[PDB]
């Protein structure tokens, strides 16, 4: 009926404590935003 | 965006009237307080004695 209600932080996964990696990833667009949106939708779907 | 949590929610939602619910705005991280380095006792002492 339900699987693990997981969520992944795109920025922390792609880049660690380093900031320059975060800045360089920021130019790839809204990949991380929609990526987190998909997992949030999955989590709410599991609760539903 | 950085004024208050509701303002961060407004920035994340890109709206001025956030509806009733729970919204994830940012990620909390604990920056390390200090750095400690530990090494074992050195035995390769120069033969000064
Ligand atoms: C041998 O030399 C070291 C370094 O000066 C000294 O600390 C030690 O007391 C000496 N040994 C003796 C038996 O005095």
């Amino acid at each position: 009926v339900s699987m693990t209600k997981t969520s992944v932080d795109c920025t922390m996964y792609i880049c660690g404590d380093s900031t320059e990696c975060s800045n360089l990833l920021l130019q790839y667009g809204s990949f991380c935003t929609q990526l987190n949106r998909a997992l949030t939708g999955i989590a709410v779907e599991q609760d539903k | 965006c950085a004024l208050d949590p509701l303002s961060e929610t407004k920035c994340t939602l890109k709206s001025f009237t956030v509806e009733k619910g729970i919204y994830q705005t940012s990620n909390f991280r604990v920056q390390p307080t200090e750095s400690i380095v530990r090494f074992p006792n050195i035995t390769n002492l120069c033969p000064f004695g």
